[PDB]
């Protein structure tokens, strides 16, 4: 019957409800701290040295 | 099932001519260069010829230029060496070989069976080995070495050296290419390293299958070293 | 009755929306005031891979950050040595309508597919010397929109039948089939950890699927229109989406909601693909308006523009070494930038 | 021929004025019948005679030389 | 004391001045123009067949235009020719090479358009860079064959009074050979091209405006732009050429022609001026490229 | 350079092969066979003598057709119709056994920005059963707006006008044709429209447009 897929949606939504939520502040901290940690390894996000460039 | 197989050997009168033939199968011949490398009946390997992919480029050994000419016919998956005005120095077992050149490819990845050309009596990159023989015992670790006249580390970062193993009565085999990279089938027991002009190959946990002559080779400019014979 | 469980569905959706709001104590757009921009990006074409002759649709870097694969309408899947511009291989495709490239993490395999419903896999390192079909991964009902390798044996596919799938390349059967979009799936991105992958569909809903347990761990619905690009943030916790809404947004898998909208008033043009720089600071998105933009993910401003294409910038990838971004286009010239 | 003939004919005249008068009147340009153009040249009768003779011989030379002056575009 | 009044003399006056200024206009446009066309047709094109013809036409016109300092000076220096006899035998030959290369390239462009509009399916068996290059090479070969008579009969002669030395022609010094030269030059350099343009573009219009949605009015506008300008600019030069070759070496008629020839040449060069402009303006696909060039 | 000269040589061979394949692929003419379900898309190609795209191809006196039937696979059309931009013509066809979803499909295709300057060939298929339909029932049931008689010519012209009126741009042309499954005539009309189209594009390349 057509009700089955709606029941599936209900169950999926409950599973998502049971999922955990951190505060968005913590996620923003995660991303910004990751950027400040890994900037030195990203010669696009920070200018490349002219002579080190592999495409120089 | 790759096959490099050659035919056309035997006796030839000095001053004559003979055409060695290489009849390959099991791979896209057209994509590959070919070299008709040869080995003296009791000595080391020697370069002879070079037919490129699609026959677009060709070189010869200084000891055979003009005398020896090579020709490739892709639709028949065959390479030829036409030798003219044969000298005693031309007597050797001739091995057809295989190569492909692109980022990360393994030149000389396959070698032929060998044809015995024999005749009766009638500014270069040399390679040298500090040892002609070394006694080895199974399970031990053997460290081969060779040295070439010039540094093989090109500008692009590659050191263009290759390591081959020859067992008795057997075709030569590639172990390492560009001195760090294992061939697709060589066991991880073998491993190469080197720098400058000093060049080595290490084999740990030597099995009996690793006995033979470890010829090194250069490829920076279009030769083989003398090779050291490991004794069981 | 259906009305009762539909009411329960509405209640559950309202409750999870309420909890999602409860997690929204802040947003990065208001935290980022404490940090400075990267300044203007002005990257220029250090190479141009002018071999293609009809509308490169997709491209993907190899793990070595030097080789490429590029699929185009031409019917050729020609793979580049980026440094020397050499066409090291050129695979004659089964179909010219390929929308997807995948370059295996080991470099041994490449896969490609599109309107033919098939994720064909090509083995590059054959002893025979030429690239050849390893697998025809037939079994989707819609077209394919993205492919990514987890490892040389199992690949994940996104398709237009509203399902993703994870395959066993050794037998060609879907070890897991992922369903639960209402629209059709346009893009896909394995996490760096290879444990979870996100996808986005034209119903504006993007979600993270765990590959072992195929359950969607979070559904994201901030977009007004079809999701067209997907890519994970390098840390594997956040991901960003591009859409025909002429805008991108950033999502977080542990906060389960949107953080930034990547929209400027003058860009009324859809987004064809997205990717991140190695540090995640820079989000690179290819627009329909003949150019890509590069935008600070933490700030959403356009840090720079990588215009220079005669047509749509249809695909985009960034090296693992973080020293180059490719921008394929319907102009058929693959610009490589730094 | 022309240069030697003109030089020798001009040598007949014992004044710089007559020398000029022939040497410049010899101009081989194709303006018709310089014998009539002499009416438009102000000079003494001696120079007029020198001009007329010098010009008639110069015009004969220019006529018989049979060289066509195509102007480099053809 | 060097008052030049004897017989006839003049300064840089005479309509030679109008010829000079027409050369100036064509030079300004051709240092521009054809330069732009060659830049686009090479850099942004030459992977496309239909840029081969326009590259060749633009380069031929460009070289013909860079020939203009020589002609301009030959005017203002009253046809004095400093260079040696071999220079008189060669440079005034390569100039005609470039000009007739331009003309024959217009003719073969017209024939190419004719095939593109009358053998459209078969052009997707013919059309390809190879045959385009072959046709352009044949155009250049014809231009050399039409240059040869200046490659043989050129000579240098002198006045001996000043240092005045000039470059001309001696047709066996005194005999009827000029007529064959001028006749074949007229035919192959102007009339056969004129017929090619007119016939082929008339056929194009009479089949372009048969079916709908090819009745764009721009085919007629451009066909007129080509044929009308070609006829207008080349007819004076060519009729004056045949006339000055047949007509006797003197008398008021040939004198009047020696006054008007410079203008006739400067007027033919208007076709070298317009050949780039017509396809810059009509080929509106170029507009983006042209704007992006600066 | 080191022996990487051989790498550049093989790169040159591959690039030359790509060009040789390109100048052998552009000879074929691309057609998109849009249309509503069961409209006769398969029939026209069959007389020419599957879960995703099918790209049947054939030749007709020195012209090779790539004739894509993109309609066999269902997803949002805005995501895969845009691939076929740069196709020479849409071979749109319609079946009159219905149906306004076909009218709506045409109103989409003929107006689509990716086909703004792309010609369309409209095959009004199975006229035979259209005549039977109007003979057995009034056309008003299909078009309440219809005021003309139920005679074949008037009704057919009316529906043809309904379709071609959905054009929003004058530059394109809609080569509507009432095929009635006539053998080899549909291929002839496809060819004639395509010949017009490629004369147009040749002429437009030359700078005459």
């Amino acid at each position: 019957a057509s009700i089955a897929q709606a029941r599936k949606l209900v169950e999926q939504l409950k599973m998502e409800a049971n999922i955990d939520r951190i505060k968005v502040s913590k996620a923003a901290a995660d991303l910004m701290a990751y950027c400040e940690a890994h900037a030195k390894e990203d010669p696009l996000l920070t200018p490349v040295p002219a002579s080190e460039n592999p495409f120089r | 099932d790759v096959q490099l197989v050659e035919s056309g050997g035997g006796l030839v009168q000095p001053g004559g001519s003979r055409k060695l033939s290489c009849s390959a199968s099991g791979f896209a011949f057209s994509s590959f260069g070919m070299h008709w490398v040869r080995q003296a009946p009791e000595k080391g390997l020697e370069w002879v010829a070079y037919i490129s992919s699609g026959s677009g480029t060709i070189y010869y050994a200084d000891t055979v230029k003009g005398r020896f000419t090579i020709s490739r016919d892709d639709p028949k998956n065959t390479l030829f060496l036409q030798m003219t005005s044969l000298r005693s120095e031309d007597t050797a077992m001739y091995y057809c070989v295989r190569s492909i050149y692109y980022y990360g490819s393994s030149p000389f990845d396959f070698w032929g069976q060998g044809t015995t050309l024999t005749v009766s009596s009638g500014s270069d990159i040399v390679m040298t080995q500090a040892t002609s023989s070394v006694p080895v015992t199974p399970g031990e670790s053997v460290s081969i070495s060779c040295r070439s006249s010039k540094s093989l580390l090109h500008s692009n970062g590659n050191t263009y050296l290759y390591w081959f193993l020859q067992r008795p009565g057997q075709s030569p085999q590639l172990l390492i290419y560009r001195m760090s990279n294992l061939a697709s089938g060589v066991p991880d027991r073998f491993s190469g390293s080197g720098s400058g002009t000093a060049f080595t190959l290490t084999i740990s946990r030597l099995e009996a299958e690793d006995v033979g002559v470890y010829y090194c080779m250069q490829h920076l400019e279009y030769t083989f070293g003398a090779g050291t014979k490991l004794e069981l | 009755e259906l009305d009762q469980l539909r009411q329960e569905a509405e209640q559950l959706k309202n409750q999870i929306r309420d909890a999602r709001k409860a997690c929204a104590d802040a947003t990065l757009s208001q935290i980022t005031n404490n940090i400075d921009p990267v300044g203007r990006i002005q990257m220029r074409t250090r190479r141009t891979l002018r071999g293609h002759l009809a509308k490169i649709y997709a491209m993907h870097w190899g793990t070595d950050s030097r080789l490429l694969v590029s699929a185009s309408q031409d019917g050729k899947l020609i793979i580049w040595d980026s440094y020397t511009t050499n066409k090291v291989h050129a695979i004659p495709l089964r179909s010219s309508w390929v929308m997807t490239c995948a370059y295996a993490p080991s470099g041994n395999y490449v896969a490609c597919g599109g309107l033919d419903n098939i994720c064909s896999i090509y083995n590059l390192k054959t002893r025979e010397g030429n690239v050849r079909v390893s697998r025809e991964l037939a079994g989707h009902t819609g077209y394919l929109s993205c492919c990514r390798f987890l490892d040389d044996n199992q690949i994940v596919t996104s398709s237009g039948d509203t399902t993703c799938a994870l395959w066993d390349i050794e037998t060609g059967q879907q070890t897991t089939t992922f369903t639960g979009h209402t629209g059709d799936v346009m893009s896909l991105s394995l996490a760096p950890d290879t444990r979870l992958f996100v996808s986005g569909a034209c119903d504006a809903s993007a979600k993270l699927w765990d590959v072992r347990e195929g359950m969607c761990r979070q559904t994201f619905t901030g977009h007004e229109s079809d999701i067209n690009a997907i890519c994970f943030f390098p840390n594997g916790n956040a991901f960003a989406t591009g859409s025909d809404d002429a805008t991108c947004r950033l999502f977080d898998l542990r906060a389960d909601q949107e953080l930034m909208t990547y929209s400027h008033d003058n860009i009324i043009c859809g987004i064809t693909s997205v990717s991140f720089s190695k540090s995640g600071r820079l989000l690179l998105a290819g627009y329909d308006d003949f150019n890509c933009n590069v935008w600070d993910a933490l700030k959403a401003d356009r840090a720079g523009v990588l215009a220079g294409h005669d047509n749509r910038v249809s695909c985009l990838g960034v090296t693992d070494d973080g020293m180059a971004v490719a921008t394929g286009s319907w102009d058929s010239f693959l610009k490589i930038w730094n | 021929t022309l240069q030697k003939k003109i030089e020798e004919i001009a040598a007949k005249y014992k004044h710089s004025v007559v020398k000029k008068c022939c040497y410049d009147g010899a101009c081989v340009n194709n303006d018709e019948t310089c014998e009539q153009r002499a009416a438009r040249i102000s000079l003494g009768p001696r120079c007029i005679k020198a001009f007329t003779e010098c010009c008639v011989v110069a015009s004969q030379l220019r006529a018989n030389i049979s060289h066509k002056d195509m102007q480099l575009g053809r | 004391l060097n008052t030049p009044v004897d017989k006839t003399s003049n300064t840089l006056r005479v309509p030679d001045i109008l010829a000079l200024v027409i050369f100036a206009v064509v030079f300004l446009v051709g240092v521009l123009g054809n330069a732009l066309v060659v830049w686009v047709t090479a850099f942004e094109a030459k992977r496309t067949i239909n840029a081969i013809w326009f590259l060749n036409l633009a380069v031929a016109d460009f070289l013909s235009c860079l020939a203009l300092p020589i002609l301009f000076t030959s005017i203002v220096q009253h046809h004095h020719w400093p260079f040696g006899g071999a220079a008189c035998s060669i440079l005034p030959s390569l100039i005609l090479l470039n000009m007739y290369a331009s003309i024959l390239l217009l003719a073969t462009i017209s024939a190419d358009r004719f095939l593109l509009v009358f053998k459209p399916i078969w052009c997707q068996n013919f059309r390809g860079a190879g045959l385009a290059w072959i046709a352009c090479a044949v155009a250049w070969g014809l231009a050399l064959l039409l240059t040869i008579p200046s490659f043989l009969y050129r000579v240098v002669r002198e006045e001996y009074f000043p240092p005045k030395v000039l470059c001309g022609v001696d047709y066996s010094h005194d005999k009827r050979r000029e007529r064959a030269v001028a006749i074949v030059r007229l035919v192959l350099g102007f009339l056969w091209p004129l017929l090619t343009l007119t016939i082929c573009y008339t056929f194009i219009l009479l089949r372009t405006w048969s079916r709908r949605a090819t009745r764009s009015t721009k085919t007629l506008k451009v066909v007129v732009a080509v044929v009308a300008s070609f006829f207008i600019f080349w007819l004076p030069y060519q009729v004056t050429g045949i006339m000055m070759s047949f007509l006797e070496p003197s008398s008021p008629t040939f004198l009047l022609l020696k006054k008007l020839d410079s203008l006739c040449v400067s007027f033919a060069y208007i076709n070298c001026c317009i050949n780039p402009i017509i396809y810059v303006v009509a080929g509106q696909g170029f507009q983006g490229r042209l704007r992006k060039s600066l | 350079s080191a022996e990487e000269r051989a790498a550049l040589e093989r790169s040159k061979a591959i690039e030359k092969n790509l060009k040789e394949d390109g100048i052998s692929a552009a000879k074929d003419v691309k057609l998109l066979l849009l249309g509503a379900d069961n409209s006769g898309k398969s029939t026209i190609v069959k007389q020419m003598k599957t879960t995703g795209i099918v790209e049947t191809h054939f030749t007709f006196k020195n012209l090779h057709f790539r004739l894509f039937d993109v309609g066999g696979q269902r997803s949002e059309r805005k995501k895969w119709i845009h691939c076929f931009e740069d196709v020479t013509a849409i071979i749109f066809c319609v079946d009159l056994s219905d149906m306004h979803e076909s009218l709506m499909l045409f109103d989409s295709i003929c107006n689509n920005k990716f086909f703004i300057d792309t010609s369309i060939i409209l095959f009004l298929n199975k006229k035979d059963l259209f005549g039977e339909k109007i003979k057995k029932s009034p056309l008003t049931i299909c078009f309440p707006e219809y005021t003309g008689p139920n005679t074949y010519e008037d009704a057919a012209a009316y529906i043809q006008a309904q379709f071609e009126s959905k054009n929003r741009s004058p530059n394109k042309e809609i080569y509507c044709h009432m095929t009635c499954a006539t053998d080899t005539n549909n291929a002839q009309v496809i060819f004639d429209a395509v010949t017009d189209i490629i004369i147009a594009n040749n002429l437009r390349g030359c700078g005459l447009y």
